[PDB]
RNA sequence: GAAAUUGUUGAAAGGGAAGGGCAUUUGAUCAGACA
RNA sequence: GAACUGGCGAUGCGGGAUGAACCGAACGUAGAGUUAAGGUGCCGGAAUACACGCUCAUCAGACACCACAAAAGGUGUUAGU
RNA sequence: CCCUGAAAAUGGAUGGCGCUCAAGCGUGUUACCUAUACUCUACCGUCAGGGUUGAUAUGAUGCCCUGACGAGUAGGCAGGCGUGGAGGUCAGUGACGAAGCCUAGACCGUAAGGUCGGGUCGAACGGCCUCUAGUGCAGAUCUUGGUGGUAGUAGCAAAUA
RNA sequence: UUUGCUCCACACAAUAUAGAUGGAUACGAAUAAGGCGUCCUUGUGGCGUCGCUGAACCAUAGCAGGCUAGCAACGGUGCACUUGGCGGAAAGGCCUUGGGUGCUUGCUGGCGAAUUGCAAUGUCAUUUUGCGUGGGGAUAAAUCAUUUGUAUACGACUUAGA
């Protein structure tokens, strides 16, 4: 509390490290498709990692969705909230980081009165 | 694979709509379309090629 | 098809034999060849001899240690060529290398115990006869291997301290028979031999 | 009895693979005995466990499993091959596998 | 080759307005198919008459049996290999069952004592003798004596299993 | 190149791990061979 | 008050490198789902 | 250094141990099945298969490109004329 | 087919072990193994053709249906991702903790990157439509600053003490 | 230096398993030959016979094998005592007497087994170590520092020392 979707397949579960990273301290693992001309990542050959395309997409049916199945949403205040409160099996919410303690409260609180998943209630909880 | 038997992946090579964006024009050939399609006349398909059209091709009368 | 399983060399062809051997290995079956100073090849002695005599050439200039070890000692021999045929330079490997003993005559934890064969790898059914072959007996003499006499005594001894387990084994067995058809007619062992048996 | 045992004894060879690439999702049976793909074809279909045994205990044992089947005929021996849920683990090339009986057909 | 299939192909010589009725060809042939066969055909006569797939054409293609198979007769056989060098003839006697073995025996024997293949071997003539004695090489004459006898000796047995428990025997 | 000058080496191969023997005591590395009839004997003595 | 780079601690691995890929296993760690 | 085409460079993939170019075949991400070229004693998945022959090499031989060998000789053996 | 003919320099290479009615050579028959190729299905994408204004739910650049294709350096085009500042907007987030920084904690995207849990911290800063640029780095014996292994090592030994 | 250590026990915790899940079931030699039985002049002897694969041979029925009653036998086999022997190639095992005592499926019975809910290895092996209760035993070195010079770059070596 879903809408009986198919199976949620991804693809390649894996991060895509940039080719390196490992080797250097200088060269992020956010990815980089080589240019090198004697590259063994861009000749793809075997026996190295695989490179980014397409190919790898996830259905469109399931694209977007937590595994529950709803796709998640950036709620800053209660105004926000309230666009969801139809799609409460196909929609979640995500309370932003940059909420106080108690605007969470209100917003948690709200979102209850109407049966919608949050997808960190943990905001920030005094425990 | 495949002796490709020709180029995979021709576009086109002509217009499918309007490259301007005058709200109006798209209006038209928004209802020249419906107007190739449901009809049958030939006269629309030629107005609707012509509506989407660059400004050369469009020569003063 | 068992734990253990303990070959007897004698009348083998070390290469052959030796591949079986490791093959099973690989697939967990702790084997244990014995006897061995009797092993057997293709070739009259003289080659071989030859064939020994360069695996022995073969060092490493710079320092003839660290280089490739001649074995003398049948055991030994059979072993490599065993090996050779497993991927040692892995954990597989080895793991398979240690499920492998071998001794040249059976010692004690064996002679016991019992042996057996492998056929498709024994002389005297590959080969065809006219063809000289060889004796891993010898030939481990022969470059060197200060031990083949001592074994050769501690087998003309366990050929008895055998033997003599044997005309004891077979007096038994006997009587079992002279024994064994007085209570058969019996009723038990009509039906028997219906379902068999 | 003595005798418990209502498993064929049987090993992991394999994974299928070439001369150099190999494919965990399928696996190769030596069914101890069976020589011919006849004698294999008794065991297509009927089911498998790679048995073993964790230190931690989990769900009360201290005993896991991997379950097989058998699913054909590897070529002339009666090898076999053998999806199981989850791909055996490579350490087990030489470990012991029980073939089941179930599935039955007899 | 490959197994053979004695063959009867009878071929023409396309008819002409000029010269209808234009003379018939037989030939028996030692292929593997009716395709064989058909090849084998005009390959030989694209050297003794002015013909070819073409200027022709095959009428008939019938596979022959042996008559006695069953029957043990004695095949001599002629043979025209080429060679590495010339070429050469040859009169090789083969004691077979039927003609289909023969030429199947010959071409593994031409083979193996001479390394040709079937490329380059051809099966002149083949002639069941009828009497012993018009046999001429020792290697058949040795059996076509008196109430013959031999032992099989060193018999080995063939086993499946790896392992044995007996350490065998070649007894027979 | 070639030495040049075909002279010898310098030092005995046999001789070589040319080491800090081990001991003070030399181990008796090999004993005469057996009379078996003779008598018994010892075959070495420890002086200094 | 970042990284290189150091120091305790804790976990782990290591027979002439290390690291990376597919795949499982075990050890640690976690998400959701169930109502 | 020219001609015809096909390659490589710009191209991984399985195969030739290994190798730009040779043999297969040209690539989205995955699942089944069939094969190619190569193979199937053991490294290694796959017949220590079946069939007929030749060969013992006190330097055997082992597979296209390819990493060699000739003239000339042999009462060593096998078919032949 | 064997053999002689057949002599080169570290040790050694039918790939290796090894192999002799072969695991050799010649030839024939089947079974078998296995590529990103071929067959079938799923999913992604591009491209081609089509169908759908009846108002009246959410996008007509939308919603569908059918098919075939997918290697790439140099090179061209396209759709995105991110950063500094500008017009507009959400009467947006915020000392009840903004920015930053650390986090083998989670989620989303093929990806560029996004979002969030925990710690640290103390004053400002995000989405969206759009304009604009001194806009994205691993390399230039690049610049400037920092710091290593080298290494507790070289070495601190001329001029009588 | 915290009352440790050693051997046999068992209790409990752990920690592994290159992988028990009835039994590794013992001539020797030759294979153009041998085995097994038997007779004889004891021999490379005569006579019979077997192989032609362990698909054998042994063990094998009882709640994972329960509690119980008899009949037939004087056997089988577990467990622990003990007499005497064999074996050193890594002996670390093998045989044998005399008992103490179970179970006996050799033939005949009688109770109990359920719901582990239609399968889920359905856990009964054997690794090494640690902490205490309890039955016997024993009561040390080495290193530094010092010293020697048959030794020596330094370590090492070689001696000396209640």
């Amino acid at each position: 509390a879903s809408l009986p979707h198919p199976k949620i397949v991804k693809k390649h579960t894996k991060k895509f490290k940039r080719h390196h990273s490992d080797r250097y301290h200088r060269v992020a693992e956010n990815w980089r498709k080589q240019k090198g001309i004697d590259s063994v990542v861009r000749r793809r050959f075997r026996g190295n990692i695989s490179q980014p395309k397409i190919g790898y997409g996830s259905n469109k049916k399931t694209k977007f969705l937590s595994p529950s199945g709803h796709k998640t949403f950036l709620v800053a205040n209660v105004k926000d909230l309230e666009t969801l409160t139809m799609h409460t099996k196909t929609y979640a919410a995500e309370i932003a980081h940059n909420i106080s303690a108690k605007n969470r409260v209100v917003i948690l609180a709200r979102a209850k009165a109407l049966g919608i998943k949050v997808t960190n209630p943990k905001g920030r909880l005094a425990l | 694979g495949i002796d490709h038997t020709s180029k995979q992946h021709k576009r086109s090579g002509h217009r499918t709509a309007p490259k301007s964006d005058n709200v109006y024009l798209k209006l038209l050939v928004k209802l020249y379309t419906f107007l190739a399609r449901r009809t049958d006349a030939p006269f629309n398909k030629v107005v609707l090629k012509a509506l989407f059209l660059s400004k050369i091709n469009r020569p003063p009368v | 098809v068992e734990p253990v399983v303990v070959i007897d060399g004698k009348g083998h062809l070390v290469g052959r034999l030796a591949s079986v051997v490791a093959k099973q290995l690989l697939n967990g079956q702790k084997i244990v060849v014995v006897r061995a100073e009797e092993l057997n090849i293709s070739g009259e002695f003289f080659r071989n001899k030859l064939k020994y005599h360069d695996f022995l050439r073969k060092a490493t200039a710079f320092n003839k240690t660290r280089g490739p070890f001649h074995f003398r000692a049948p055991s030994r021999i059979f072993y490599k060529a065993l090996r050779g045929m497993v991927s040692h330079k892995t954990a597989r490997g080895k793991a398979a290398l240690e499920r492998l003993k071998v001794f040249e005559g059976i010692p004690p934890p064996y002679d016991k115990k019992k042996r057996v064969v492998v056929p498709q790898a024994l002389r005297v059914l590959r080969l065809k006869p006219g063809r000289k072959y060889t004796t891993l007996g010898k030939l481990s003499t022969s470059v060197g291997w200060k031990y083949e006499d001592v074994v050769a005594k501690l087998e003309a001894k366990r050929k008895v301290s055998s033997a003599e387990y044997y005309a004891k084994k077979r007096a038994f067995t006997k009587k079992v028979a002279s024994a064994n058809a007085t209570a058969a007619e019996s009723d038990v062992a009509k039906q028997l031999a219906a379902l068999g048996y | 009895a003595e005798s418990h045992r209502l498993y064929v004894k049987g090993k992991h060879l394999s994974y299928q693979r070439s001369k150099r690439v190999n494919n965990p999702n399928v696996s190769l049976i030596k069914i101890e005995g069976v020589a011919t793909p006849q004698d294999a074809q008794f065991y297509l279909g009927k089911r498998i466990a790679y048995v073993y045994r964790a230190s931690k205990e989990v769900r009360g044992s201290k005993i896991r499993v991997m379950w097989g089947k058998v699913t054909r005929t590897h070529g002339n021996s009666g090898v076999v091959r053998a999806t199981f849920r989850n791909n055996l683990p490579a350490k087990t090339f030489g470990a012991s596998v029980r073939i089941f009986l179930y599935p039955s057909n007899i | 080759m490959a197994h053979f299939k004695e063959y009867q192909v009878i071929g023409r010589r396309l008819p002409t307005e000029s010269v209808p009725e234009p003379k018939l060809f037989r030939m028996r042939i030692f292929a593997s198919n009716e395709v064989i066969a058909k090849s084998r055909y005009w390959y030989f006569l694209q050297k003794l008459h002015k013909v070819k797939k073409a200027s022709g054409e095959i009428v008939s293609i019938n596979q022959i049996n042996e008559a006695h198979p069953t029957k043990v007769k004695n095949f001599g056989v002629w043979v025209r290999y080429d060679s590495r060098s010339g070429t050469h003839n040859m009169y090789k006697e083969i004691r077979d069952v039927s003609r289909v073995a023969a030429v199947e025996t010959l071409y593994q024997d031409m083979a193996a004592r001479h390394r040709a293949r079937f490329r380059s071997i051809h099966i002149l003539k083949v002639a069941e003798i009828e009497k012993t004695a018009d046999v001429k090489r020792q290697y058949v004459k040795q059996f076509l004596t008196k109430d013959l006898k031999f032992p099989l000796p060193h018999r080995v047995q063939k086993s499946t299993k790896t392992f044995s428990y007996k350490r065998p025997s070649t007894f027979y | 190149s070639h030495r040049k000058y075909e002279a010898p080496r310098h030092g005995h191969l046999g001789f070589l791990p040319r080491k800090r023997a081990a001991s003070i005591r030399a181990r008796v590395k090999a004993f005469p061979k057996d009379d078996r009839s003779k008598p018994v004997a010892l075959t070495s003595f420890l002086g200094y």
